[PDB]
């Protein structure tokens, strides 16, 4: 139909103007924020045992 | 409309039988254990008997262990308390107690109106050591208790409970577990302490607060109450 | 565990248990009833498969069920036909009933289609049985095949040949042979005959005969599954 | 001969 | 006198496989698994052959030293009560094996509502107390008496009456007779026939698979408990005559650790053979041996 | 207005793939070529949740890290005090064919939906005693696949009809609808703001929403298959994508591309769930094949493997601090994993 041919353009084209980073740019940007919290991550790292409340 | 009434107390002779109900009315009274805690004349809140939801647990005092029967029908919504070989010091006024167990539950919750008897003529001690104090209102107010033993419990709770009764009323439950506010509480009361010393702190003080404040553990049975610390002016 | 507990951690423990005996109980309740997914092609049996039954019970809709009984065996059967949506996504949910009911009208050979061209409705109910007969979730799960309306096929199927919708069928033009057909067709989409059986019925008869044929494939399947266990212990 | 004498009995 | 030494080795390998076949069966069907109807009939089984073989030590130690019984005289009483209670109870679970089978396998419409695991509880209750209830006598008429320098322990009957020998000999031996072997043995034997004729009548073919589990079932039942039964009525001829006495004092052992034999056996038989067990079994001994 | 149209959205594609390309200079792969790996990741079970007697087909985690729902296919709503074991509550559903639950925020109301077209909102504190139906939600054309909630009064809801929802719950009324897909939506997540959520459905694509203004802002493709799960980075930046196919993808919101794929040669049955660690360097993925996988993140190598189910895993989820992983399964059993 045309309504939906002309919505399916206007959506097309409304999601085309967004601004673009690098690909580079947010691989370092996940990496920051992987490596900030390492050390939060009892699962990457697990706890001693007497803080484990799952001890079970 | 939560609602328990109390029935069956009136003028008994040395040594005869009574036996006191409990209807509760707006609950499902069959998922709540249940409580009946005694107060003498002039005299603070005493644990008599406890009764758990399926009647699986059963719990007396040692006051009224051997004398004093429990139980309940649960398609009828009552509680009955069968008191046989009644002393004179058994007089006092009964009332019907309700508290549900779960993680994160709030026990002692709703207690009942209370029926009066007049018969004719180790434990851990809770210390209240302030009897009574003259108040301002707007003024904030502290209310000291102390255990002869640790409430802390090795999972991390404390098992205090802080209760208020009003002149001519039945008690209220203020505080669970020496930090949690009940329902229906206003943010002026607060808990605090550590084990063997708790604090109730009142803040901005304002009409219908005078009364009887008294600190509960439930650490284990008994349960024990303490003397009971009066608000007035 | 049963020594370090506190006071309240033993009566939720309590209730833990009273709530797991309930859910057996309520478990082995539900292990005893029959249920069985009705499909059709399209549910051609809009009135006599879901009305003949006695049904008593214990923004579209989506899943309808349907609960009777007939002779103290209780049967639920549930009901999609509302459901518009992808049908793998689904129809593992059913992985499990008993049996399945497939709905097919043999009088509409004639009709061609509707809101399409050039192609046959009696097509797609085939289409469709092969698609349900054949899953990988039904690879055990028995069809009890139900065709309707034999009287108005019997009615046009003097007019019409059967051949419009056969072209390959070569026979007489009565009721037995062109019936024997159709089943034989219908039929011969099993590609797994093995553990699994198909109960061809004509439903017609407007009568109690439907609950009992119903009631006889349900038997033999229970019976032939307690017998495929092949374990005394 | 006593009964039971080489039995569990 | 070679007889001797074969009834020693028979109870020997009875003691030693047998305890442990009982006791895996009673930790891993009672414990993990969840209840059913019919995993209940089993394990008590199960723990009625583990008490049974349990208090064996007793038995054979008197065997051994040439029937003599140094261990007083109420420990006669308990070892005979012990003893016909949980073979008459193994004996009725084994009649409700082939009962639930037959009715769940081939009358579905009786059950699902009648195979409720509240219905187990009360058919338990009732087996244990009749089969205690039988073995009651034995806790009454045991006594000991010394004789060529040993202490015979025995079923005594001498307690100062007239109609005392024939009368309560032939009643207690003919009720036992009755009670365990005619009965369970006709039982499962209609059981189990009737099953298997019934299945070819409605064309569904039983698999081979099981039924040799049907079959090995009853020969090992018969062939365990006819020789201990017989040597029972065949006892009943003394009092009638003298006798040779040789015969049954190496018959009677024999057939008692056949008898003894059954009771490890039926862990064997029942299960602990069927793919059920050696799948749900396998695929927790692995998980079990990793963990450290 | 016909023929026009179609040739002006194709090159509204071609002008999107060519932006797309061009804001690409090296993969994630090549930037984290230095990072060292995180080894060997080794869990056990140390708590087993028993008494559900069905299929559990989906979970959640309470924001108190102790508290869990699950939902099986038996008409039950367990809720499980996960560190002693214990059933705190056990719901009845009116509908037994329940595909989603949901835990609140606050703790004070639980959700479900399924086969029945119907978002059920329970509430656990009550007066009474009693767990009662709060609300009921309809609405829907199709059966329900997911639901979250934002706060005690605000419900965004998925279903089968290719659409999804964001309700009023004190009202009952749908506040605002999302309709852009074209296949059934499966999954849904909400970003950590609570201000955006992305869904994922049947048609292989991927769409970024905006819940203040209803529409629509971004979509991603490039899964050969139905997507079954999704799940947004800790950070908020980007998400990952778990299909029937047999592979896992990694997209970002401001790169508005792929980052990394994993997959292996033999993995061949689809991902059900995914999930992330607190610090996102894990990504825990429940497949067909009765266990789960625990892949590197930022290196796309799997790390560990989790077996300890006799049945597809259905539903796996991580405790907001990050101490324990909580996977179900199509046997009746819920296991906790440290
Ligand atoms: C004299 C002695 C040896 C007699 C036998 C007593 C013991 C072994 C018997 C008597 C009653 C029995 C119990 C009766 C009923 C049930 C319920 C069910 O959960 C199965 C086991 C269980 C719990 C049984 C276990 C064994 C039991 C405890």
């Amino acid at each position: 139909s045309i309504a939906q041919a002309r919505k399916l353009v206007e959506q097309l084209k409304m999601e085309a103007n967004i601004d673009r980073i690098k690909v580079s740019k947010a691989a370092a940007d996940l990496m920051a924020y992987c490596e900030a919290h390492a050390k939060e991550d009892p699962l990457l790292t697990p706890v001693p045992a007497s803080e484990n409340p799952f001890r079970e | 409309d939560v609602q328990l009434v109390e029935s069956g107390g009136g003028l008994v002779q040395p040594g005869g039988s009574r036996k006191l109900s409990c209807s509760a009315s707006g609950f499902a009274f069959s998922s709540f254990g249940m409580h009946w805690v005694r107060q003498a004349p002039e005299k603070g809140l005493e644990w008599v008997a406890y009764i758990s939801s399926g009647s699986g647990t059963i719990y007396y005092a040692d006051t009224v262990k051997g004398r004093f029967t429990i139980s309940r029908d649960d398609p009828k919504n009552t509680l009955f308390l069968q008191m046989t070989s009644l002393r004179s010091e058994d007089t006092a006024m009964y009332y019907c107690v309700r508290s549900i167990y779960y993680y994160g539950s709030s026990p002692f919750d709703f207690w009942g109106q209370g029926t009066t008897l007049t018969v004719s003529s180790s434990d851990i001690v809770m210390t209240q050591a302030t009897s009574s104090v003259p108040v301002t209102p707007g003024e904030s107010v502290s209310i000291s208790c102390r255990s002869s033993k640790s409430l802390l419990h090795s999972n991390g709770n404390t098992y205090l409970y802080w209760f208020l009764q009003r002149p001519g009323q039945s008690p209220q439950l203020l505080i669970y577990r020496m930090s949690n506010l009940a329902s229906g509480v206003p943010d002026r009361f607060s808990g605090s302490g550590s084990g063997t010393a708790f604090t109730l702190t009142i803040s901005r003080l304002e009409a219908e607060d005078v009364g009887v404040y008294y600190c509960m553990q439930h650490l284990e049975y008994p349960l024990t109450f303490g003397a009971g610390t009066k608000l007035e002016l | 565990m049963g020594c370090t507990l506190s006071a309240e951690d033993k009566a939720a423990v309590e209730r833990s248990k009273m709530i797991d005996r309930n859910l057996r109980e309520d478990g082995e309740k539900a292990a005893r009833e029959v249920k069985l997914l009705l499909l059709g092609a399209g549910e051609s049996g809009k009135s006599t498969i879901v009305k003949q039954m006695k049904i008593i019970h214990e923004k579209t809709t989506g899943i309808v069920e349907t609960h009777f009984t007939f002779k103290d065996l209780h049967f639920k059967m549930f009901d999609v036909g509302g459901q518009r949506s992808e049908r793998k996504k689904w129809i593992h949910c059913f992985e499990g009933v008993t049996a399945i009911i497939f709905c097919v009208a043999l009088s509409d050979y004639d009709l061609v289609l509707a809101e399409d061209e050039e192609m046959n409705r009696m097509h797609e109910s085939m289409k469709l049985f092969d698609s349900i007969c054949n899953n990988k979730w039904f690879t055990d799960t028995s069809i009890i095949l139900f065709l309707n309306k034999k009287d108005l096929f019997e009615e046009k199927i003097k007019k019409s040949p059967l051949t419009i919708c056969y072209p390959e069928y070569a026979g007489s033009n009565t009721y037995e042979e062109a019936a024997a057909y159709i089943q034989c067709q219908f039929e011969d989409l099993n590609k797994r005959k093995d553990t699994k059986e198909i109960y061809t019925h004509f439903t017609c008869a407007t009568d109690t005969k439907n609950v009992q044929f119903v009631f006889d494939a349900v038997t033999d399947v229970i019976i032939k599954n307690n017998l495929k266990d092949c374990g005394l212990f | 001969y006593f009964p039971g004498q080489f039995a569990f009995s | 006198g070679v007889v001797h030494w074969v009834s020693l080795v028979l109870y020997c390998l009875a003691f030693v496989l047998g305890i442990p076949g009982n006791a895996i069966v009673i930790w891993f069907t009672g414990f993990k698994w969840k209840k059913t109807v019919t995993t209940l009939w089993f394990l008590n089984l199960a723990i009625a052959d583990f008490i049974f073989l349990l208090f064996l030590p007793l038995y054979i130690s008197y065997v051994a030293m040439n029937f003599h019984w140094p261990f007083g005289i109420w420990l006669c009483k308990a070892n005979s009560f012990t003893a016909q209670l949980n073979m008459f109870a193994s004996v009725f679970f084994l009649t409700v094996i082939s009962l639930d089978h037959y009715i769940h396998l081939i009358h579905p419409v009786l059950s699902h509502r009648h195979r409720t695991l509240k219905n187990s509880l009360i058919v338990i209750i009732f087996i244990w107390l009749l089969a205690s209830l039988i073995g009651g006598p034995a806790l009454y008429f045991r006594d000991t008496v010394e004789f060529n320098n040993h202490t015979l322990c025995y079923n005594n009957f001498q307690k100062h009456d007239p109609d005392l020998t024939l009368i309560r000999h032939h009643v207690l031996t003919w009720v036992k007779f009755i009670i365990g072997y005619l009965f369970p043995l006709l039982t499962m034997s209609i059981c189990y026939l009737c099953l298997i004729f019934k299945v070819k009548k409605r064309s569904i073919l039983i698999s081979s698979r099981h039924f040799w589990t049907i079959l090995v079932v009853v020969v090992a039942f018969v062939v365990c408990w006819t020789p201990y039964h017989l040597f029972s009525i065949w006892e009943l001829t003394i009092h009638h005559n003298s006798y040779s006495h040789h015969v049954m004092q190496a018959g009677i052992p024999l057939s008692t650790g056949l008898a003894f034999l059954n009771s490890c056996l039926n862990p064997i038989l029942y299960v602990l053979i069927s793919k059920k067990f050696q799948a749900r079994f396998r695929s927790s001994v692995a998980e079990i041996l990793k963990y450290t | 207005e016909l023929d026009q149209l179609r040739q002006e959205a194709e090159q509204l594609k071609n002008q999107i793939r060519d932006a797309r390309k061009a804001c690409a200079d090296a993969t994630l792969s090549q930037i984290t070529n230095n990072i060292d790996p995180v080894g060997r990741i080794q869990m056990r079970t140390r708590r087993t949740l028993r008494g559900h007697l069905a299929k559990i087909y989906a979970m959640h985690w309470g924001t108190d890290s102790r508290l869990l729902v699950s939902a099986s296919q038996d008409g039950k709503l367990i809720i499980w005090d996960s560190y002693t074991t214990n059933k705190v509550h056990a719901i009845p559903l009116r509908s037994s064919w329940v595909m989603t639950c949901a835990y609140a925020p606050s703790g004070n109301y639980v959700a479900c939906g399924g086969l029945d077209n119907i978002c059920s909102i329970y509430n656990l504190k009550t007066r009474e005693g009693n767990v009662r139906v709060s609300r009921e939600l309809a609405g829907h054309t199709g059966y329900l696949s997911c639901c979250r909630f934002l706060d005690d009064n605000q419900i965004v809801t998925s279903s089968g009809d290719t659409t999804c929802a964001l309700w009023d719950i004190e009202t009952g009324q749908q506040t605002t609808t999302f309709t852009g897909h074209t296949g059934d939506v499966m999954s849904l997540s909400l970003a950590p703001d609570t201000r955006l959520f992305v869904s994922g459905a049947c048609d292989a694509s991927a769409k970024l929403w905006d819940v203040r203004e209803g529409m629509c802002r971004q979509t991603f493709t490039g899964h050969e298959s139905d997507i079954n799960a999704i799940c947004f980075f800790p950070n908020g930046n980007a998400f990952a994508t778990g299909s029937d196919d047999a592979t896992c993808r990694l997209f970002d919101l401001r790169a508005d591309q792929e980052l990394m794929t994993y997959s292996h040669d033999n993995i061949i049955c689809g991902i059900t769930s995914v999930s992330f660690s607190k610090s996102g360097r894990l990504l825990l993925a429940g497949y067909d094949d009765f266990n789960c996988n625990v892949w590197d993140a930022l290196k796309a190598d799997r790390a560990g493997v989790l077996a300890g189910h006799d049945n597809r895993v259905s539903c796996l989820g991580v405790t907001d601090d990050g101490m324990a992983v909580a996977t179900g399964s199509w046997d009746s059993f819920l296991k906790i994993w440290n």
